[PDB]
C-alpha cells in the first residue's frame, strides 16, 4: 500500500545520494 | 560465492554481536542452520561492509527509523510485504541501491532484537522476509564479480 511505497521511494533516493559519494 | 542472503545475514549476526548484551536472536540462529551459512560474520568482508551500512544508518537515522516504523506498524502478513518493498525499489540496479536495502534490513533486524518486547513472531517472519526478498539481488551481484570484489576493488 501507500506505506511501502514511500519506503521504495525514500531507499532509492538515498541511493542514488550514495551513488554521487 | 557467499549469497547476498548469506552476506546479510552475516551482518544481521555481527550487528547483534556489537549491540546490546551480545546474544543471538533464536530467529538468526535458525536461518544460519536453514541458510547454509559459510560465511562468518567476523570476515573482514563483513566487517568492512557493517561499516559502510552503519554510515548510511547514521547519516539517515531518522528516515529509517519512520520507515521501519510505519512499515511494521501497517504491515498484516511481515515477510510478504518486505517482497513488495524490494521489488519497488528495485524497479530496474546500482551500488547505492544495494547498500541503501541493505542497510535498512539490518537497521530493522537491530530494531526487532534489541527492543525486548518485541514478540517472537514478528522478529522471525521479519528477518526470514528480508533474507529471502534479498535473493533478487544474486544476480546482479554475480554480474559484479561478487560481493567481496565489489568491496575490495570498487
Ligand atoms: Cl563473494
Ligand atoms: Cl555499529
Ligand atoms: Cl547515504
Ligand atoms: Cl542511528
Ligand atoms: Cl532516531
Ligand atoms: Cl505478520
Ligand atoms: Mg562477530
Ligand atoms: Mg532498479
Ligand atoms: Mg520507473
Ligand atoms: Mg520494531
Ligand atoms: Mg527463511
Ligand atoms: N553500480
Amino acid at each position: 500500500e501507500q506505506w511501502a511505497r514511500e519506503i521504495g521511494a525514500q531507499l532509492r533516493r538515498m541511493a542514488d545520494d550514495l551513488n554521487a559519494q | 560465492a557467499y549469497s547476498t542472503r548469506e552476506i546479510l545475514l552475516a551482518l544481521c549476526i555481527r550487528d547483534s554481536r556489537v549491540h546490546g548484551n551480545g546474544t543471538l536472536h533464536p530467529v538468526l540462529e535458525l536461518a544460519a542452520r536453514e541458510t547454509p551459512l559459510r560465511l562468518s560474520p567476523e570476515d573482514t568482508v563483513v566487517l568492512r561492509y557493517h561499516v559502510l551500512l552503519e554510515e548510511i544508518i547514521e547519516r539517515n537515522s531518522e528516515t529509517f527509523t519512520e520507515t521501519w516504523n510505519r512499515f511494521i506498524t501497517h504491515t498484516e502478513h511481515v515477510d510478504l510485504d518486505f517482497n513488495s518493498v524490494f521489488l519497488e525499489i528495485f524497479h530496474r540496479p546500482s551500488l547505492g541501491r544495494a547498500l541503501a536495502w541493505m542497510a535498512w534490513c539490518m537497521h530493522a533486524c537491530r530494531t526487532l532484537c534489541c527492543n525486548q518486547s518485541t514478540p517472537y513472531y514478528v522478529v522471525d517472519l521479519s528477518v526470514r522476509g528480508m533474507l529471502e526478498a534479498s535473493e533478487g539481488l544474486d544476480g546482479w551481484i554475480h554480474q559484479q564479480g561478487g560481493w567481496s570484489t565489489l568491496i575490495e576493488d570498487n
